[PDB]
RNA sequence: UGGGAGAGGGUGGUGGAAUUCCCGGAGUAGCGGUGAAAUGCGCAGAUACCGGGAGGAACGCCGAUGGCGAAGGCAGCCACCUGGUCCACCCGUGACGCUGAGGCGCGAAAGCGUGGGGAGCAAACCGGAUUAGAUACCCGGGUAGUCCACGCCCUAAACGAUGCGCGCUAGGUCUCUGGGUCUCCUGGGGGCCGAAGCUAACGCGUUAAGCGCGCCGCCUGGGGAGUACGGCCGCAAGGC
């Protein structure tokens, strides 16, 4: 058990998944727009996300968990409304930071991207 | 506001002063155009070619993750 | 209306309490121009409140609007190639207008062989907590709960 | 002779970001995808997270109405070999020039042959949706190919739809790159607006589509047709 932990946010255009990991980045539990009982597009809907992250956070907090460092990666529908809601879900958020993976002129990206 | 204003004399060549190049990256490691700067386009020509060789050396870095 | 917004009609007050929503609530009894005859309706349930709950009729009145009233409603709208339940705010007066017309709807529904009882009896029903009416707000703020997901639609 | 700028070309190295795969950890009820879904993937433990390793391909910010090249084209960084071009000095030669039917060389992509390589993407192909049907558009997969070496192929909206050289004819403005007497003047490029002039008009206008001279290529109503036949070239596709 640990009281501080670390949140990643991944929102992509579709879902946005919340993991809550250790400091050493092991995972202590998650939650997505289709743990909630969303299916389809309305998992990718703002609110789905805040429900997400809240849910991410009750559990977290369930396990004695009391502030996180928060990383989010994707640029979603559901990003702002998932850091605000752990933000006033009941932890300590010290930090947000942007991590979303960026290639430098890498692959091939696929017809729709392009 | 200028990074080339708020300086004395150096060398635009110069591969290894980390504190001087420094000033021209952006908070996540991104060199910046010549609005920032206020060199003129040959200064800034070489200016990326030295920070390029400083990445290489491992002094300045490549990227740096946003903080908000 | 496209030019301008329509301009609210002020109602005269009923000449027995002087209040504007016991004529709003009369004219939704009416129909076909038979103003004494819903008046007179009305008035009848005002007595039979009298009688059983005797408490003042206008109170009864009054809680039963105040308890019908919805505070969220879902408003139909298509977008790409599927329609969605947006949920919407209610301003003041539409909420009395539902009020009212569910209140007058859910009277008529009942079985009562009377209309006089019927609007006594479903204004006395949605004073406390239960009638036609309180279903159907129920129903519309639980229809409105379920579709948070789409606020961003409007 | 002295200097300059440059993704000009060839060869050898090596930097990180990211995708994929494998190993380990932790962890659980879905992930993915769309207009909405479904196929698919996942309790035989997926998705999201952390650590390690391997491999291939492409080089974010700088970066541009920017630069280089005869054209096609050229972009991480370093080293070597090499082409073109510009300015200053006004030093040398002494008309040694321009153009160019044939010839020779180069020539995007796709394609072909023999070896290698193969992450991602993706013709053909398979499946799911959509639809009256859907041999498509959207989604999940997927082989050549895309990459490297060598050898072929020789085409294009290979376009500025504008052949090359030289001289002459108001300016204004933006920009790259030199020299100076560095306010400003004087070279060389790249754009915008406009004298005179030109044009059917649109528009062009010292980077001419103006005024002239030299040489080359091409046109002569539309279709048939860049077809047929003959000839030459190519392994083939096919090209002239
Ligand atoms: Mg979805
Ligand atoms: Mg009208
Ligand atoms: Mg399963
Ligand atoms: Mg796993
Ligand atoms: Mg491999
Ligand atoms: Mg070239
Ligand atoms: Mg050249
Ligand atoms: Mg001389
Ligand atoms: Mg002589
Ligand atoms: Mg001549
Ligand atoms: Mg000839
Ligand atoms: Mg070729
Ligand atoms: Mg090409
Ligand atoms: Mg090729
Ligand atoms: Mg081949
Ligand atoms: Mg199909
Ligand atoms: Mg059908
Ligand atoms: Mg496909
Ligand atoms: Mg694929
Ligand atoms: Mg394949
Ligand atoms: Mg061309
Ligand atoms: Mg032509
Ligand atoms: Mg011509
Ligand atoms: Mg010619
Ligand atoms: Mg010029
Ligand atoms: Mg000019
Ligand atoms: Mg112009
Ligand atoms: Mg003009
Ligand atoms: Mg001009
Ligand atoms: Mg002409
Ligand atoms: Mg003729
Ligand atoms: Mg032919
Ligand atoms: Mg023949
Ligand atoms: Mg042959
Ligand atoms: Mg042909």
């Amino acid at each position: 058990q640990v009281a501080s932990g670390r949140a990643y946010i991944h929102a992509s255009y579709n879902n946005t998944i919340v993991t809550i990991t250790d400091p050493d980045g092991n995972p202590i539990t998650w939650s997505s727009g289709g743990v909630i009982g969303y299916k389809g597009s309305r998992k990718g809907t703002p609110y789905a996300a805040q429900l997400a992250a809240l849910d991410a956070a009750k559990k977290a907090m369930a396990y004695g968990m009391q502030s996180v460092d928060v990383i989010v990666r994707g640029t979603g529908a559901g990003r702002e409304q998932a850091i605000r809601a752990l933000q006033a879900s009941g932890l300590q958020v010290k930090s947000i930071v942007d991590d979303t993976p960026v290639p430098h002129n890498g692959c091939r990206p696929k017809k729709k991207f392009r | 506001a200028k990074v080339k204003a708020t300086l004395g004399e150096f060398d635009l060549r110069d591969y290894r002063n980390v504190e001087v190049l420094k000033r021209f990256l952006s908070e996540t490691g991104k060199i910046l155009p010549r609005r920032r700067t206020g060199l003129s386009a040959k200064e800034q020509r070489i200016l990326a070619k030295t920070i390029k060789r400083a990445r290489i050396l491992g002094l300045l870095p490549f990227t740096e993750k946003l903080v908000r | 209306a496209r030019r301008r917004r329509a301009e609210v009609r002020q109602l005269q007050p009923d000449l027995v309490y002087g209040d504007v929503l016991v004529t709003a609530f009369i004219n939704k009894i009416m129909r076909d121009g038979k103003k004494n005859l819903a008046a007179r309706i009305f008035y009848d349930a005002c007595k039979i409140i009298q009688e059983k709950t005797g408490q003042e009729p206008l109170k009864v009145f009054k809680q039963a609007v105040e308890n019908v009233k919805p505070r969220m409603e879902v408003r139909s709208r298509r977008v790409g190639g599927a329609n969605y339940q947006v949920p919407m705010e209610v301003s003041p007066r539409r909420q009395q207008s539902l009020a009212l017309r569910w209140l007058v709807q859910a009277a008529n529904q009942r079985p009562e062989r009377r209309a006089a009882v019927r609007i006594a009896h479903e204004l006395m029903d949605a004073a406390e907590g239960k009638g036609g009416a309180v279903k159907k707000k129920e129903d519309v703020e639980r229809m409105a709960e379920a579709n948070r997901a789409y606020a961003h639609y409007r």
